[PDB]
């Protein structure tokens, strides 16, 4: 238990040097167009990641803060290293958010071995497999692939009924929280505006999903319909 | 009355007379709802408006200067005195029975009386708010559209007397 | 080339021809404008003007324009860089340069057939002779020739300055042309004035000058007037005067003036809360009351305002303000109108420099260039009181940045920057008006720092440009000292600095030592510089 | 009123941080007395009772005397405060007056300037 | 002719005019008149600038391309066209008027406040939907013979005709047991067999113990004129009608001829003196509709070829294939069998190649073909399953369902959806069986003024673009094409057909003819 605190003074120190050592080897890369430019792309990536150094202090300062209820030494880590990168505490660029927009299909079935799994698209690391990602997609009872043309073509229909979700959706009033009753009504009952509830950026996250997916696994079809279904829009 | 409105007291929360709360043509109960987003925007917005007390008083888009409205505000008395057009009355004389039912089956449910009345007086208050807009506009009609712009305000002060 | 006479092989050129003006946004550059339209429309010229600011500017206006016009004039813009690798002209394009920048590029001084320079001969040039710039023991003494050629182009390029004003060069054509109204010659002082205000040439050249111009203002009094019979109340009438070198003082309270002057500011440390009562201590000496102070200037008793130029400089010599007295002119017209030069730069300036987020800086070109005219005084009475709001800013950024020290030494150069939000950093993003800040604000901290040393720094100040584009703008001062040639290095410093560090650097602005930059690069890009002056 | 306390003409952030020292205190003061332990932990260990900042100049300190005794071998005061002024940490008097530097065994003096 | 002449001549008949030509347009207009001298040039000048002035004309400054046009019109160019002649609106297309009722006129919507519509409407645009149907029927209805006498048009008052209007919020008052209310409203069955009525004022409740209801085929979401009296909060139904419904000469008598039909036309194609000219240069002008041309089937692309055979001599100007286009639809397979159908038409119509250059070729998909077929108006099939057809049958256009299709000066409307069947369904009364199904169906779509005059969930539909399902003012030809059954009708000049689906109709299918607007059954069943 109380090892926790010592751990936490020697990353105390080594942490302050490994930060130094990445910072002014990283600020001094000429081949850096834009720091952003540096991060890697994968299909799960929507944050705008900038700055590596202060990246690796929040990923490393999450686990950190996760992995004991002795959080102290990891909040005065993160007070000191963000100051020493000179960026902000309480800001939104110190807070932490998870790097993948994590998508899964559940229940995928495998003939190879009669066995069914939940599958994530976004999860994985695309860069190691490209066409060998449906080996990569294997079935955990086994090493056996699911294909990219019946996932395309699930991944088309799930837009499909998704979009019939959206389109006859419910609709709230913002002061009487009841559902809009009727069709007649610019304003409900009481003189409120009504709000979706099934929210527009709901639809572009996952649009934003689905599209990362078919840019890093080629699925032009999924394509086609999604470049149509961001054509017609505000 | 208890110095925040206090919803579970209902209409002890007001001591006005109903005779003087009828001579107002609005009432707004502006209660102070706790949200996050709004308190982060607000202090962001009081705290750079303090920072802005040294920025030479310079103007803003889309908005007019205090003197310019307040000149603005005299020729516009002067000069123009709508009237409400015959449609536009039919469709406030018609939403003014649908609201005085209203009123008088919540103050059935209730069985007791509500503390902000619902009068002729607030018939006229509407007539003259949207006279008000139509004024703004120096048009010498309330359309349709300025007699609902008057009942969505008017609204607002109604849903603060539910 | 240079133009050895501007009539002949010049004026009278384009006089058969349409011509395209492309014209700095700089007072000197407006005031040289003002003339050469004036000539034109006396001779029936074809003219187009066109703003520019940046050469990126000066470049789309060219690719824009380059089909119809053959014949360009370019005012404080094109002489201190390759004008035919950074426009791509026709071969049968001939541009005419009266731009004060210096030193000329090479290029441009020995391009015989295309570039054609409306420059004083006679100026401070050290241009370096053809045989040293353009074309086994042979080889070996090619490259020895190569090392003398880089050597002598960085001894040449390192520092630049600013020659005579163009305003007066167009001025001596119109002299030349014999077509010299009242109203250019004071758009010549005004373009002279620009550059003493803005601090572009010494103190020598300025005398210099003001000496040429005091020839042409008796001339144009004694063209129609005398002692025994006068004009009309109407005629425009320039005056020379020996007057005070406190700003916009005539349409001001004296306070307010004393207040805000950079001079006074930075002697008596008014950002500073002992600065009112050494003020008071002044004001007191003279024997001025504070109610009349404050009073604004017009309204000020004609008692007090009898000899105030002389109350002045004799209690600024025992206070230690040696030189408060300047040589300058002012015009008058009409019952009510009186403007000295200083007060019409800082007017158009402050047009000119407006941070109103109303149309485009073309926009506030024009207005700027409008209120040279006084068939426009409104627009040059609105840029007083623009002129008003500028200076008030800008001794609260000095009062800001010396109370919490972003004045900072850094080893061979004082370093300063703006912070974003901050009060009025929105009136001192635009290049230019960041520069005069700069200058004032060295001199505001040469005189409070006890350092000696300090006192010879140089100093380079950063301030935000973009933050969609996360930049930052960057100028470069050389010492404020009382002996300075106005010379400085930092274009040739920020470029070699840059280069170093490969750092996204765009040049866009026409002093060399005004850059933008992408704000995460400054830290290498300063490092890069404190090596380089060392 | 800090800053007017320090005769400061512009306010900074240990003003700023005394002030949300101020409310946060005055608040806790009036929770219930078995809310004041979970309240407190909620404000203090996110909300800026910022008490000192030590680690930092110490490591400081460490690296530029690592720096310069390696150069040494094949005015520090200056070399300290001049990457004190650079990072967001300018009130070094505290580390001064802190024992972190001190069983580090520096030292400071206003004349030498040698630590 | 002299050039310099030339050119001050032409600048001076232009400036007179009021007109100025930028540099490329003199420069291109002397060129095109520099083969012309005074006995002919300033006619030519005159008639080319009033070609100049006939055109949409934003500024007096003219372009090259404006006098282009001007003058090859004035060349003609024009014989034998296609274009002006025929065109496919897809549904995206279609201009976005609005009703404005203080103008009383129909505004387009770059002269109103409206914005643009999209796929992710806001929830003010759900309920825009049916509040601006209500504004088209409520317009249509008090123009009718219903409307109050004029100044003592009768020395006794006189109620409308006996039908004189109110809407919800006037009755919920004063008005109990009026034995004379009429209230026109939209049907709901707001709670389980409570059915009540809905406009943009409010609701009420609908006693509709006795219907006595015209002929008509009612649903949810059908508006109707509720005839009846008002008390306890019921409006007690006496008669339920629809609208009548108005001839598009009637609507454009009214409102002029503005192009509600849309296309290149700004006004209506109807009132044309050249177009009704160009309709009738070909006598047997001549067009055919098909529907479920299930092209995964051999069968089907065999009796395509005979009706090739049967139809090489005097060959349509375009045949019309509605969707629905396979057997069997169920993704993956049915995108390579669309591949493989349009590669084998293809090899078709090469086989065929008069009717390849005399015939266009046009493709309206059904809900169960590939892509986003649930949610109208439907875009067009996907354009890598076109890409091989695109490029070896150049003559043909895949294009929304529903579209909107002009020859001339008439009128189609093209929608694939099997309606009269979710119509029967959402059926809130059994209606007589003396008028036929189709008749109904037709009769209730022209009233309601609307091809899904059902709620969203039964007919989804993309909100804002909810105005392009709108039939408004009738058009020549309702081609609803659907399975139930094949069939021809007419009513408000109208001839509202169904080609049915063509492997279920024995390969039956219709022709169209519309220099006389006559229809012809293509009886094909035993080739």
């Amino acid at each position: 238990t109380f090892s926790q605190d010592y751990v936490a003074n020697e990353l105390t120190q080594s942490f302050f040097t490994i930060t130094q050592k990445i910072q002014k080897k990283v600020t001094g890369s000429r081949n850096s167009t834009e720091l952003s430019e540096m991060f890697p792309v994968l299909p799960g990536s929507h944050l705008l990641l900038n700055n590596p150094a202060l990246e690796f202090i929040k990923y490393v300062c999450k686990v950190l803060s996760l992995d004991t209820n002795i959080t102290n030494q990891v909040n005065k880590l993160n007070r000191d290293l963000l100051r020493l990168v000179d960026v902000g505490e309480f800001s939104e660029e110190a807070q932490f958010r998870d790097p993948c927009r994590s998508y899964v299909l559940p229940e995928v079935i495998c003939r190879s071995c009669n066995f069914c799994r939940d599958l994530d698209l976004c999860k994985d690391s695309s860069f190691s497999e490209d066409g060998a990602v449906l080996p990569q997609w294997l079935c955990s009872n086994c090493q056996a692939p699911y294909d990219s043309s019946a996932i395309e073509m699930t991944l088309v229909e799930v837009l499909q009924k998704k979009l019939m979700a959206f389109t006859l959706q419910d609709l709230v009033c913002l002061k009487c929280r009841g559902v809009k009753e009727t069709s007649m009504p610019v304003y409900c009952s009481c003189a409120g505006d009504f709000a979706l509830t099934i929210h527009t950026q709901v639809f572009m996250e996952q649009i934003g999903i689905f599209r990362n997916i078919a840019q890093h696994y080629g699925m032009s079809y999924l394509l086609e319909t999604l470049e149509w279904l961001l054509q017609k829009n505000p | 009355v208890f110095g925040r409105w206090d919803e579970t007291k209902g209409e002890d929360n007001i001591d006005f007379m109903p005779t003087i709360l009828s001579r107002f043509d609005m009432i707004f109960i502006v209660k102070d709802e706790h949200n996050e987003e709004r308190d982060v925007m607000l202090a962001k917005h009081v705290i750079t408006l303090h920072v802005s007390a040294l920025t030479q008083t310079q103007a803003v888009e889309g908005e007019i200067d205090l003197a310019k409205l307040k000149k603005f505000i005299a020729y516009c008395r002067v000069k123009c005195g709508p009237r409400l057009s015959a449609e536009a009355a039919e469709k406030l004389k018609n939403r003014y029975i649908i609201m005085r039912s209203g009123a008088r089956q919540h103050e059935r449910d209730s069985d007791r009386r509500s503390s902000i009345p619902i009068t002729v007086r607030q018939l006229e208050a509407i007539v003259r708010i949207a006279e008000a807009l139509s004024k703004m506009k120096l048009q010498p009609f309330a359309t349709e559209a300025d007699v609902e712009e008057a009942l969505r305000l008017f609204q607002v002060s109604t849903l603060d007397a539910a | 080339m240079f133009v050895s006479d501007f009539r002949k092989e010049f004026y009278e050129v384009v006089q058969s021809q349409r011509v395209l003006l492309f014209v700095a946004s700089d007072v000197d550059a407006l005031c040289a404008c003002k003339i050469l339209q004036a000539l034109f429309q006396c001779d029936h010229v074809q003219y187009t003007l066109v703003p520019v600011s940046g050469w990126q500017e000066l470049e789309t206006a060219f690719l824009e324009h380059k089909e119809q016009f053959h014949y360009f004039i370019l005012i404080n813009c094109g002489a201190n860089v390759d004008l035919l690798d950074i426009l791509q002209p026709d071969e049968d394009t001939i541009f005419f340069v009266c731009d004060t920048h210096r030193p000329v590029n090479v290029v441009n001084v020995y391009n015989d057939t295309q570039i054609k320079l409306l420059i004083k001969q006679d100026d401070d040039l050290e241009v370096p002779a053809y045989e040293d710039i353009f074309r086994t023991m042979r080889r070996r003494q090619r490259r020895e020739w190569e090392a003398r050629r880089r050597d002598i182009l960085f001894d040449y390029e390192q520092y630049e300055y600013h020659g005579t004003s163009s305003a007066m060069v167009m001025f001596e054509l119109a002299w030349m042309l014999s077509k010299d109204l009242n109203d250019m010659l004071w758009w010549a002082i005004v373009g002279l004035t620009d550059q003493w205000v803005q601090d572009k040439i010494t103190q020598m050249k300025y005398v210099t000058d003001v000496g040429v111009l005091q020839r042409h203002v008796s001339r144009h009094n004694h063209r129609n007037e005398d002692e025994e019979n006068t004009l009309s109340v109407d005629c425009t009438r320039i005056s020379f005067e020996y007057d005070l070198r406190l700003v916009l003082y005539q349409h001001w309270s004296l306070h307010d003036s004393l207040c805000n002057t950079s001079y006074t500011a930075a002697r008596f440390k008014l950002w500073s809360v002992h600065g009112q009562k050494r003020l008071q201590e002044f004001l007191a000496d003279m024997g001025l009351p504070l109610k009349q102070v404050k009073q604004k200037f017009q309204a000020m008793d004609i008692s007090l305002k009898e000899n105030l130029r002389e109350m002045i400089e004799e209690s600024a010599n025992k206070f230690g303000m040696k030189d408060m007295r300047v040589q300058t002119f002012s015009i008058h017209f009409g019952f009510k109108h009186k403007f000295l030069a200083s007060d019409v730069v800082f007017a158009t300036m402050s047009l000119m420099e407006s941070p109103e987020k109303d149309g485009s800086g073309t926009d506030h070109f024009i207005q700027a260039l409008d209120s040279l005219s006084r068939s426009n005084l409104d627009k040059l009475y609105h840029g007083l009181e623009l002129a008003k709001k500028q200076l008030r800013a800008t001794q609260q950024t000095i009062a800001s940045c010396l109370c919490t020290n972003l004045v900072i030494s850094q080893g061979p150069f004082l370093y300063c920057s703006l912070m974003e939000g901050t009060p009025d950093v929105m009136l001192f993003s635009r290049p230019a008006s960041l520069s005069l800040l700069s200058k004032h604000l060295l001199k505001s901290f040469v005189c409070s720092t006890k350092n000696r040393r300090c006192k010879l720094l140089p100093l380079v100040m950063a301030a935000p440009l973009s933050m969609e584009h996360g930049t930052v703008t960057v100028v470069g001062i050389p010492p404020e000292t009382d002996s300075s040639d106005r010379k400085n290095f930092f274009g040739r410093a920020f470029e070699k600095a840059a280069e170093s560090t490969s750092s996204r650097m765009l040049h866009n602005h026409f002093d060399l030592s005004v850059i933008e930059l992408k704000a995460e690069d400054r830290s290498k890009f300063l490092d890069a510089l404190i090596s380089l002056l060392s | 009123a800090h800053a007017r306390i320090h005769l400061r003409d512009y306010v900074i952030e240990d003003d700023v941080n005394m002030a949300i020292r101020v409310m946060l205190e005055s608040f806790i003061d009036t929770q219930k007395f078995s809310v004041m332990r979970s309240m407190r932990k909620t404000f203090a260990r996110y909300l800026s009772f910022r008490r000192d900042n030590n680690e930092l100049l110490l490591f400081i300190l460490k690296q530029l005397v690592a720096e310069q005794v390696t150069y040494q071998r094949n005015v520090p005061e200056k070399d300290l405060v001049d990457k004190a002024r650079q990072i967001n940490i300018h009130n070094l008097s505290a580390f001064y007056d802190s024992e972190l530097f001190r069983m580090n065994k520096f030292s400071h003096d206003l004349k030498r300037k040698m630590i | 002719m002299a050039p310099e002449r030339l050119r001050s001549r032409a600048l001076s008949a232009f400036k007179l005019r009021g007109l100025l030509l930028r540099g490329e347009a003199i420069k291109y207009l002397t060129e095109a008149l520099q083969s012309i001298s005074e006995l002919e040039l300033e006619d030519k000048l005159e008639k080319i600038i009033n070609a100049v002035e006939k055109q949409p004309l934003s500024s007096n400054m003219i372009e090259r391309s404006v006098v282009e046009a001007a003058v090859q019109e004035c060349s003609q160019s024009v014989d034998e066209t296609i274009e002006h002649v025929f065109n496919i609106i897809g549904a995206f297309d279609i201009p976005r008027f609005v009703y404005n009722s203080e103008r009383k006129k129909f505004l387009p919507l770059l002269m109103t406040n409206h914005p643009a519509p999209n796929l992710f409407g806001t929830p003010r645009d759900k309920a825009e939907m049916f509040r601006e149907r209500y504004t088209i029927l409520h317009q249509r209805t008090h123009r009718h013979e219903l409307f109050t006498p004029p100044v003592i048009g009768s020395h006794p008052d006189e109620s409308g005709s006996k039908f004189q209007l109110k809407t919800i919020e006037t009755l919920l008052g004063s008005t109990t047991k009026i034995g004379d209310a009429i209230v026109l409203g939209m049907i709901t069955q707001l709670k389980e067999g409570k059915f009540f009525l809905e406009d943009p004022t409010g609701t009420v409740q609908l006693d509709l113990s006795k219907a006595q209801f015209h002929s008509g085929l009612y649903t949810e979401a059908c508006f109707v004129l509720a005839e009846g009296w008002f008390e306890d909060q019921v409006f007690h139904v006496n008669a339920f009608g629809f609208p009548p419904t108005e001839p598009s000469s009637t609507t454009r008598a009214y409102y002029g001829n503005i192009n509600f039909f849309g296309g290149p036309s700004n006004t209506s194609v109807k009132t044309s003196a050249k177009l009704k000219q160009l309709e009738e240069e070909n006598k047997d002008a001549m067009f055919v509709f098909l529907s479920d041309v299930w092209l995964d089937q051999v069968e089907v692309l065999e009796k395509l070829r005979i009706m090739f055979a049967g139809y090489s001599p005097a060959p349509p100007t375009c045949f019309i294939l509605c969707g629905n286009f396979s057997s069997a639809p169920y993704g993956k397979n049915q995108v390579q069998a669309l591949k493989d159908s349009l590669k084998t038409l293809a090899d078709i119509i090469c086989e065929y190649p008069d009717i390849h250059q005399s015939s266009r070729f046009v493709f309206v998909p059904g809900p169960e073909d590939p892509g986003f077929g649930s949610i109208l108006p439907r875009p067009p099939l996907a354009e890598s399953i076109t890409n091989e057809f695109r490029q070896r049958v150049p003559f043909s256009v895949f294009t929304t369902n529903p579209c909107r299709i002009q020859y001339c000066t008439q009128e189609i409307t093209v929608f694939r959806e099997d309606l009269v069947n979710k119509m029967c369904r959402n059926c809130v009364r059994f209606p007589s069986s003396n008028l036929a199904i189709p008749n109904h169906f037709v009769k209730t779509i022209l009233s309601q003024g609307h091809l899904t005059p059902l709620p969203l969930y039964v007919c989804p539909v993309y909100w804002a673009y909810d105005y392009a399902l709108r039939v408004y003012p009738v058009p020549d030809l309702l081609v609803i094409a659907d399975k139930y059954d094949p069939f021809t009708t007419t009513n408000t000049e109208c001839l509202c057909i169904n080609p049915g689906s063509f492997p279920r109709s024995g390969f039956s299918f219709k022709v169209f003819y519309p220099s006389n607007k006559t229809v012809e059954d293509s009886k094909l069943q035993g080739f």
